[PDB]
């Protein structure tokens, strides 16, 4: 099961999710949509009958969202209209039996008025063992990927979950613990990639 | 229509027998499902119809109950069992879930490595000052970081972030960030991060003087 | 007890009911379940009974002149389905599975 | 109790058995007798059981997926007939007359 | 109107054969099982044989089994009884009847007499009257086999007539008496004649009884 | 085989009386019992079949009851046409056996017999036989004793009796006793007497003649 179609939308706007079913007879299986807001889910969104004739929804999304399917295309859809900020979540599609057996990895839907912004990357300069890092500040929406020395440095790397600031923009830190001696010589670069904004940033952290 | 989950979190080691319960606000016969979710991944079905194990699910996992009180039982915890566990009710729509139960891997007490980073000159140009404090590789996740500027205790201008339990050493890492304007930042000298932890005999303070 | 067969007397023949193949998507689970039925003769015994039995198939093939090959023991099944109010219920539906086949 | 009708529930339809017409001159008395039969459908109708019931008349029309339309009360008949040993016996032949029709 | 009529019975020597017939009419014979039942003079009733409606099935008692054969021809609406190897003990009036649970509707019968004694016509002798009422009669002596019919004044006289059942004498021949009670004054004036008819011997005898 | 014992052998009754005739089987016969009615000179008629079931046309006053080894045909109120012989039969297992019979007689007032003696005819004496006849005419009950006395010698082994069926008009009986002697023995004695003993007679009546 593979979801797609989720990204940033403005409130009061529309988005149509899709879910690619393969490896089983989809047309003979009832389907479901279940979401998880960053902290911490889970919530039932909708269920559809194997044929498509029958659909049930909770009062939270009823009238706004519509679960549909095209068995010939082996695809499950979720038309989300009249979107609210409270609908910001990772959206999963799953097979419906007595319970959701087999879930897709999901798709993140972000409902906000805040415009797409690329991050500002600032260093966290080092002072036995020494700590070094990058501050990935003011970016929207999620996610951002942080690497060290183009994937070469990975031991002792801690990329912290992004914290949504008062501004409505995200901010995170990626730190690395390295021996003191390596500084001055070993060159440390954080490779930041913010796909939702087509922005790639390589930052050199030095004392 | 609620589903109330037993201890929000729990710490245990391999082999330990774990008991996770879930209570319903109304009678829900045997229509309860248990799921297992790991950080960054979609949930996996464990148990359905209160006791029925799904295909592939190991024998060491077992559900029991009827009516209102239901339980999931892990007879002998395995390394791959440390995750969040959720209960649900496939009785009557709207289908409601449990709060979740984080199963943590218990290890030896580990004190944090405390580091403070002053704001960059590049950043001060904008002119925001982000003072960062790092508590690296510690155990348990219970840690208190206090921001002090010229000895004044700081409130409402800090944001913390905790990594998920490290796969290699079962430790945690924490990042606390102090956000001040260039004006306020330049108005004070000493910038301190005081850390309180089990592994620390006395609170560790890592500071700097703006300009020095 | 009763007798169970596959491929002469009142015996149990298995049959799997597929709600998908039938075209009743309103029931979510189970899509398929082993249900079974009863087929075979029910009495001999003596003998002047044969005209009354043979005369039955001519008048009404659904008719029974004596004991019928009907299930004796029947088990229920748990089912998840859509109700005509846009909701999904879990219910214990009685006598869905045939467990024993005997003579009435 | 049961239903009695002539000319769609489990009802008792009338039928007289003729031994001469069948070609059984070995039975002296009775030559003819009111025997009757039980025909018609049995509930719960119509939902959930329906697929299992409808699937039964496709696989084996003699098959029973649930309650059968069979006689509940059965009266015997006294009969005078010739045996193989060239003698004439009087016997109480049980379950020959259908009194009541019900669902199993 | 259901009708059963037997015929074919009379005198036959022991060890001899006789074939009885029974004419069915007024009902569907081919659909009815049939029976033969006999009655020896003084004796009660005895089952002889039963036959199925089609004719395929027959049952007999050990007394007549092997000797007697019950047969039918449904096209002729007739029932038969072949009586072979006849014994004196088979002397009786033979009835044919419809067989259901019991013999419903019986035919009037036919008398079969098994004896070595030859057919003999009667010797009719008077019983002369000796005032009040007087008794008069005829002695019908030495006749074989039965029956004999006795009338008075060619059927004219019938009141007070008592024809007594025949008694089988030590000789093996039958003998009976027919008497009439008449007023004493009627003697001399009224002439009394007994009209005796013995059909088994084609003998008719008119005898005048006078004082 | 299977025996049917009927009770009583005979019964004297009047019209309107409630009568019961019993029958007992030598083995369990279930409900397979049939009752018949036979009148003098006629074939039997079916009454009840299979213990209790009445045949078509049979009046409601006739009712059979019983199971196993005990059967009772009941006549609720006696009618003139009911005076006949009754026979029980089993239709359980062949050979089909009957009961001995039950004669139902018309009960009337005591009637003494009219005694007449007839000497042998001269026509008869020509053959060498002498038939001396005694007549007991119109009497009640059937029970009568006739003694033959020749020269006062009591006569045994040379007499034969005959009794008419109960008269339809007056419910009376008539008897004929016949003394058979040879011309030689007949001519060897003088007084020929017939002594009659009956309920209606105060003292035995003797009717005689001298050859």
């Amino acid at each position: 099961l593979l979801e797609s179609g989720g990204g940033l939308v403005q409130p009061g706007g529309s988005l149509r999710l899709s879910c690619a079913a393969s490896g089983f007879t989809f047309s003979s299986y009832a389907m479901s949509w279940v979401r998880q807001a960053p902290g911490k889910g889970l919530e039932w969104v909708s269920t559809i009958s194997s044929g498509g004739s029958y659909t049930s929804y909770p009062d939270s999304v009823k009238g706004r969202f519509t679960i549909s399917r095209d068995n010939s295309k082996n695809t499950l859809y979720l038309q989300m209209n009249s979107l609210r900020a409270e609908d910001t979540a990772v959206y999963y599609c799953a097979k419906q039996d007595y319970a959701m057996n087999y879930w897709g990895q999901g798709t993140l839907v972000t409902v906000s008025s805040a415009s797409t912004k690329g991050p500002s990357v600032f260093p966290l300069a080092p002072s036995g063992t020494a700590a070094l890092g990058c501050l990935v500040k003011d970016y929207f929406p999620e996610p951002v990927t942080v690497s060290w020395n183009s994937g070469a440095l990975t031991s002792g790397v801690h990329t912290f979950p992004a914290v949504l600031q008062s501004s409505g923009l995200y901010s995170l830190s990626s730190v690395v613990t390295v021996p003191s001696s390596s500084l001055g010589t070993q060159t440390y670069i954080c490779n930041v990639n913010h796909k939702p904004s087509n922005t790639k940033v390589d930052k050199k952290v030095e004392p | 229509i609620q589903m109330t989950q037993s201890p929000s979190s729990l710490s245990a080691s391999v082999g330990d027998r774990v008991t996770i319960t879930c209570k319903a606000s109304q009678d829900v016969s045997t229509a309860v499902a248990w799921y297992q979710q790991k950080p960054g991944k979609a949930p996996k079905l464990l148990i359905y119809s209160a006791s029925y194990r799904y295909t592939g699910v190991p024998s060491r996992f077992s559900g029991s109950g009827s009516g209102t009180d239901f339980t999931l039982t892990i007879s002998s915890l395995n390394p791959e069992d440390f995750a969040t566990y959720y209960c649900q009710q496939h009785y009557s729509t709207p289908w409601t879930f449990g709060g979740g139960t984080k199963v943590e891997i218990k290890r030896t007490v580990a004190a944090p490595s405390v580091f403070i980073f002053p704001p960059s000159d590049e950043q001060l140009k904008s002119g925001t000052a982000s003072v960062v404090c790092l508590l690296n590789n510690f155990y348990p996740r219970e840690a208190k970081v206090q921001w002090k500027v010229d000895n004044a205790l700081q409130s409402g201008n800090s944001q913390e972030s905790v990594t998920e339990q490290d796969s290699k050493d079962s430790t945690y890492s924490l990042s606390s960030t102090l956000t001040l304007s260039k004006a306020d930042y330049e108005k004070h000298k000493v910038y301190a991060c005081e850390v309180t932890h089990q592994g620390l005999s006395s609170p560790v303070t890592k500071s700097f003087n703006r300009g020095e | 007890f009763g007798l169970d067969c596959d491929e002469s007397r009142c015996c149990r023949y298995p049959l799997t009911v597929d709600f998908e193949a039938f075209g009743w998507d309103w029931i979510i689970a189970p899509k398929r379940y082993k249900a079974n039925y009863c087929s075979g003769e029910c009495e001999f015994v003596f003998l002047q009974k044969y005209p009354h039995t043979h005369l039955v198939h001519q008048a009404n093939p659904r008719g029974s002149a004596g004991p019928c090959c009907t299930p004796t023991k029947m088990s229920p099944i748990n089912m998840l389905y859509f109700n005509g109010k846009e909701q999904i219920i879990y219910g214990k539906i009685p006598a869905m599975v045939v467990d024993r086949c005997g003579c009435s």
